[PDB]
């Protein structure tokens, strides 16, 4: 390895070399991403009052 | 704990929020 | 700032007169309104889907 | 294993290979899901407050 | 934490200062 830089100097016969590169082409893909721990939604109220709805939902 | 109860005066709605066992108790009342 | 007997009513209608009372006191001022004539007060008017 | 990526490079004779793949087709299914620790019900009252 | 909000009355400007995730939330509001 070239340090911790995501590079990798690999050094062998050409038969091994063109076999390992075909495997690595298959079993090597970027990691998945986390989704999020927080989301937002916005509701445009039509009949109710947004401040009374908030007080109702909070028990105040 | 105990189930959370939310009362809306405008619509006369009762909202119970808790574990499934705590919610079935209010549902039968 | 005055005290009225219909303050807690959801809806109201009045016709008549109204007495305004401002008495200073050391235990709290007496500041009142007394309405006469007709007073109609409605409290807590829930309606069902029926 | 290819790290912890849910992949598995397995490498043997073809008889073993077509037998292990038939077993794994049987005893390998996705895990079950938890239900939830919280539910909501809404009651529209008609007579009471 | 939560993003810092700065309100200027003279120019009617809102200034949000925080992590890139906290700033994109105010930007959509």
């Amino acid at each position: 390895p070239v340090g911790q830089t995501g590079q990798l100097v690999l050094n062998g016969a050409q038969a091994q070399l063109d076999t390992a590169l075909a495997l690595l082409e298959q079993v090597d893909r970027p990691a998945p991403v986390a989704e999020s721990r927080t989301v937002q939604r916005v509701f445009q109220l039509v009949n109710a009052s947004a401040e009374e709805v908030k007080a109702t939902l909070e028990g105040t | 704990q105990q189930a959370t109860l939310i009362a809306d005066k405008r619509t006369n709605s009762l909202i119970v929020r808790g574990t499934p066992e705590q919610v079935a108790q209010v549902a039968e009342l | 700032g005055a005290q009225n007997a219909s303050s807690g009513a959801a809806a109201s209608v009045k016709s008549g007169g109204r007495l305004e009372i401002n008495i200073p006191s050391a235990a709290g001022n007496i500041v009142r309104q007394i309405d006469y004539g007709l007073n109609l007060d409605f409290f807590s008017p829930q309606v069902a889907p029926d």
